[PDB]
RNA sequence: GCGUAGAGCAAUGGCGCGGCGUCCGGCGCCGGCGCACCCCCAAACUGCGAAGCGGCAGGGCGCGCGCAGCAGCGUGCGC
RNA sequence: CAGCGCGGACAGAACCCGCGCGUCGAGCACAAGGGCAAACGCCCGCCUCACGGCGCCCCCCCGGGUGCCGGCGGGAAACCGGG
RNA sequence: AGCUGCGGUCAUAUCCACAGUAGAGCACCAGAACCCGUCAGAUCUCUGAAGUUAAGCCUGUGAGAGCCUGUGGAGUACUUGGGUGGGCGACCACCUGGGAAAUGCAGGUACUGUAGCUU
């Protein structure tokens, strides 16, 4: 069929919600730099909640975008932790899906003690090309519904790619 | 002593008597005009039936 | 320690509801609008009698409830528990104030909220009571013993309309044969050929009938 | 979900702002004259860039909308030996050139010439824009804009610009030696990404020279050759018909019965 | 006894109609004024700048004043047993071109051009007044296709 | 130009019951919540909006020539 | 933007991130009203028009509007700025 | 006839859903040495033309939601003016003019300026 329909990982998106600040989210930052090979961004707390002990505009989370094929080493090996195997109510309404692995070290990472050890959220944006057209600066429009990608069509697409199995 | 506040009575009547009279005519002023405009209007005025380049042949420079 | 209600019997003022601005205004008597089986459908009382005022006055929040119970008890001896729905029409909204005034008399006179009346019109129906056939004299005599309570000349008018419907009885029956009706309780909603057509199929889905 | 209450009450947005197309604060801005010259409506470089063309209109607004009083397309380029990269920067330039240069054999030399403004449109203002190159084609061709060149390359101060790192963005020099070193050291991607080049048979070593006499040809011949396109109501039958009311009611009355 | 700031009482005067919110089009820049031009004040209060007083928000005055941005309004206002002329300053987004004599201008070229074009042909036109509604007319209606219906008074019912 | 009477619950703010539910809780029912219809409403609510009022116009125009430092190709002002 | 929805280790009602929707329900020091969505809100850069001298208007003032000649800031510019 | 640039009207244009579109245009799209801008060439910026009409754009469809227009509601509601009309009042009736709104119902889903391009 038409080659502009294919599915592709468009961007993913990992993030470590450290809960709090000091070293050990500066070590984090580390992590997601070793891992993206990019600068990742820092993520300040929106409120002050007693009950996890942060305080409002305090550097909370550690988080970064990669893209391109540098996005999916990122993802295989990520999908290496999981054995490719994915919960179907983890795909998005949206097209998209998401995973969280225990250890950074899980990815192809020797340990560095002075680093630490790191949980992180993966989350998986797929599109079709033509995603431009709700992007872009000028004649902003929105993306047809044949071209976005719907929760079962992200799960064929999957099970296509990747070789996945989905659970439940 | 505590009495009335305010009333319009009569009011209409009394403005009515000796009329509303309109705005008076005038002589055409300058009160409020573009000064960049009046300023080129009178220079306009000054130079009106002999042009600038003969007021000044004949004045000097008039600035 | 009530005034009488020949104080606040006329709308005098403008209305003057609970709001941001009036607040204190204690909870009016008039707790219960809804009276026998209000769960009945709509096909089950198609007789209608209302109480209607010929009067451009205040019923008071406390003739709302008194006229409410002198009403409620003859439909229970009478018609029974479950051969009737009554509906209060009009809602207590309107504040009254009292002055109250040492005597300070007319100095800062505007009162604070002192109860809650309904404002009701010339033709405005005040009680309404849905009931089978069988049951119109009965309605009718539970209607006299509430306007009793009230101020004023009501009268009493048994409507050609179906129950709680503005759908005439004649008018009712044929679209009920039709298929043309949806029932929401008490009221009912007219199945026109205004939307989509697999809405439209399952609005006869939904049909009385 | 959303209520019908949403829709009764929106209110839409200009249409050229719902296609996204104009920037009605930046237009407001722009099309402004003093109420002290009244009927004066300035004239505008508008400068478009798509993925095919650049185009460049001098227009001046009207009531029933901009009148346009001159045109020049990328496109056009081709009668002055550019056919290769109509979307560069010296498309843009050329094409800034070409407005310039007709706007100006247009009107004759009698009295004073208005200034006109740019129109960037939606586009970013950096340095190295395509949309301020055009700009600066405009100004070497005689059209007077309030202009400052900051954001042309080639720019240290207000007072000192330098015209050499102009010239080597302008006669594609930059470009050519990207364009010969991909040659050299990859030459199956150089075959890829510049098939149009190829098939045009541009070189990189020629390509200075070719800008250059384009520049020249513009200056001289600005005019505007005209296509008369008489008749296309051939094309009147690719577009198809509404229904009638009542075919329309037949069709709802048959989706009834099924 | 209200207050007494500049825009007192204007909430509903200085409001926008119901989905017409928004800054001004650049249309209207496009206007011309002229100096002489009566024009409306009607105030656009997403314009913050420039507003008027509220009291000349219905009224028509003449342009004395050509500025920049803004216009200058010859209005009288009643003070008393008199009008004095206010002068209103207002911006162009707050006053549109007035419709008033719209129609008598009409009148006027054509009529003046009719008598330039009668006088130019050695005649004359005496006068081309406005004639009024007069009487009515005379009719004839005729029964041809046309019976005449009786209206009668009917029965009161009432439905109920 | 207005936003009163009326009208309207469509947004804001209230009032009240039913109806519906691949929603939640409790033990089919009850209670929440959601939705759609509906109900009673508003001096400090308005998708509408009168009667009634307010402003302004119903006279100078057309043409031509001069002038300007304003303007950039007009606008004013003189005749 | 408020808010909603659906996804995501620890992670919970409430940490963060993403995608989708979202007529303004948010925000604009504050009272209320009006206003405002490639903004009048948010963020960032450069700034200090929160300026001098002459006027005029709304007009008791207060406050605001509008010009002219200078002096500037931002911007590629039109423009905008006299808190 | 259409597309496109810039517009004018600012929903008959919005919103949902499903279809179809030859040409050219608009696009999506290929890429990132440079200018430029980012966490990320996603956007912006530059360079390209290998692919593709899948989306956008366009058009059609829908007893679509909304919106627009007509009609109706209705000479109804309300009201200017008048009476030594009425009524204990509340207020009502009459006379003379003016005269609505919501629901309903029917049809409509765009027009247009300028410029360029398309057989
Ligand atoms: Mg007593
Ligand atoms: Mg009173
Ligand atoms: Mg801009
Ligand atoms: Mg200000
Ligand atoms: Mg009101
Ligand atoms: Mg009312
Ligand atoms: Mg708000
Ligand atoms: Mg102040
Ligand atoms: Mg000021
Ligand atoms: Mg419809
Ligand atoms: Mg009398
Ligand atoms: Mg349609």
């Amino acid at each position: 069929e038409n080659p502009m329909r294919q599915i592709r990982i468009e961007k993913l998106c990992i993030n470590c919600c450290v809960g709090e600040s000091g070293e050990k989210l500066n070590r984090a930052l580390k992590v997601l730099e070793q891992i993206s090979g990019q600068k990742p961004c820092t993520g300040k707390a929106r409120l002050t909640i007693r009950g996890f002990g942060i305080r409002r505009n305090e550097k909370i989370s550690a988080y970064v975008t990669v893209r391109g094929e540098k996005a999916r080493e990122i993802l295989n090996n990520a999908l290496k932790v999981k054995e490719y195997e994915i919960k179907k109510s983890s795909f998005s309404n949206t097209g998209g899906f998401g995973f969280g692995i225990d250890e950074h070290i899980d990815l192809g990472i020797k340990y560095d003690p002075s680093i630490g050890i790191y949980g992180m959220d993966f989350i998986v944006v797929l599109s079709r090309p033509g995603l431009r057209v709700s992007k872009r600066r000028i004649k902003k429009s929105r993306v047809g519904n044949k071209q976005r990608i719907s929760k079962e069509e992200a799960m064929q697409w999957f099970v296509k790619n990747y070789d996945g199995v989905l659970l439940n | 002593a505590k009495r009335k506040n305010h009333t319009n009575h009569n009011q209409n009547r009394k403005n009515h008597r000796n009329g509303i009279k309109k705005v008076k005519k005038s002589a055409p002023s300058f009160r409020g005009l573009n000064h960049k405009y009046l300023r080129n209007m009178l220079y306009s005025r000054k130079y009106n039936n002999i042009g600038r380049a003969a007021y000044e042949a004949e004045h000097g420079p008039q600035q | 320690g009530r005034r009488p209600a020949r104080c606040y019997r006329y709308c005098k003022n403008k209305p003057y509801p609970k709001s941001r601005f009036c607040r204190g205004v204690p909870d009016p008597k008039l707790a219960i609008y809804d009276l026998g089986r209000k769960r009945a459908r709509v096909t089950e009382f198609p007789l209608s009698v209302h109480l209607v005022s010929n009067e451009r006055e205040q019923l008071s929040a406390e003739a709302l409830e008194a006229a409410r119970i002198a009403a409620n008890r003859y439909m229970i001896k009478h018609a029974g528990k479950d051969n009737f729905h009554m509906r209060i029409r009009v809602h207590p909204l309107h504040v009254i104030r009292i002055n109250k005034m040492l005597q300070t008399g007319m100095r800062g006179s505007f009162g604070k909220p002192y109860g809650r009346v309904a404002r009701v019109d010339f033709g405005q129906e005040i009680l309404s009571i849905r009931t089978k056939d069988a049951f119109k004299a009965v309605a009718c005599e539970a209607l006299r013993r509430a306007k009793a309570k009230f101020p004023g000349h009501q009268q009493i008018k048994v409507s050609c309309a179906f129950g709680f419907t503005g759908i005439s009885r004649e008018e009712f029956e044929r679209l009920r044969k039709e298929g043309k009706l949806i029932s929401q309780g008490s009221h009912v909603t007219i199945i026109k050929e205004k939307g989509s057509i697999v809405g439209y199929k399952e609005k006869l889905s939904k049909a009385i009938q | 979900k959303i209520k019908k209450s949403y829709f009764s009450r929106f209110q839409t947005k200009l249409r050229r702002r719902r296609e996204g197309k104009t920037d009605y604060k930046h237009r407001y801005n722009l099309i402004r004259q003093d109420v002290n010259k009244h009927g004066l409506m300035k004239i505008r470089l508008v400068v478009r860039i798509t993925n095919s063309r650049i185009i460049c209109e001098i227009l001046r607004a009207h009531v029933d909308g901009d009148r346009s009083i001159a045109y020049a397309d990328s496109t056009e380029l081709k009668r002055y030996g550019i056919t290769f990269g109509l979307k560069n920067y010296t498309a843009a330039y050329a094409t800034g050139l070409l407005v310039a240069c007709r706007y100006n054999n247009k009107i004759a030399g009698e009295g004073p010439r208005p200034e006109c403004y740019l129109d960037i449109g939606l586009r970013r203002s950096t340095r190295g824009a395509r949309v301020f190159g055009a700009m600066k084609g405009a100004l070497d061709g005689g059209l007077v804009m309030p202009h400052s060149l900051k954001r042309v390359p080639g720019y240290v101060s207000e007072e000192e610009f330098d015209s050499e790192v102009f010239r080597n963005k302008l006669f594609g020099k930059i470009l050519a030696g990207y364009m010969k070193e991909m040659m050299e050291n990859y030459p199956e991607k150089y075959k890829k990404t510049f098939q149009e080049y190829i098939k045009k048979g541009i070189n990189p070593d020629d390509l200075e020279n070719i800008y250059e006499n384009a520049f020249k040809k513009i200056r001289e011949d600005p005019s505007r050759v005209s296509k008369t396109h008489g008749d296309y109501s051939i094309f009147k039958e690719f577009k198809r018909v509404r229904l009638s009311k009542e075919e329309r009611a037949a069709r709802s009355r048959a989706k009834l019965l099924d | 006894m209200r207050s007494n700031g500049y825009r007192r009482g204007t909430r509903h005067r200085f409001s926008q109609a119901f989905r017409k919110h928004g800054m001004p089009k650049p249309s209207i820049l496009t206007r011309v004024f002229k100096k002489g031009q009566y024009v409306d004040v009607v105030v656009n209060p997403a314009i913050h700048k420039g507003m008027p007083h509220k009291f000349f928000h219905g009224r028509t005055g003449k342009i004395f004043n050509i500025d920049k941005r803004s216009i200058g309004i010859l209005m009288n206002k009643r003070c008393g047993p008199r009008y004095v002329e206010k002068m209103v300053i207002a911006r162009v987004e707050h006053v549109r071109p007035s419709r008033c004599n719209e129609e008598y201008i009409k009148r006027r070229t054509e009529n003046d051009r009719l008598r330039r074009e009668a006088a130019a042909r050695g005649e004359k036109l005496g006068s081309l007044k406005r004639k009024p509604g007069g009487p009515r007319g005379a009719v004839l209606i005729s029964t041809e296709n046309n019976t005449p219906i009786e209206i009668r008074n009917e029965p009161y019912f009432e439905v109920y």
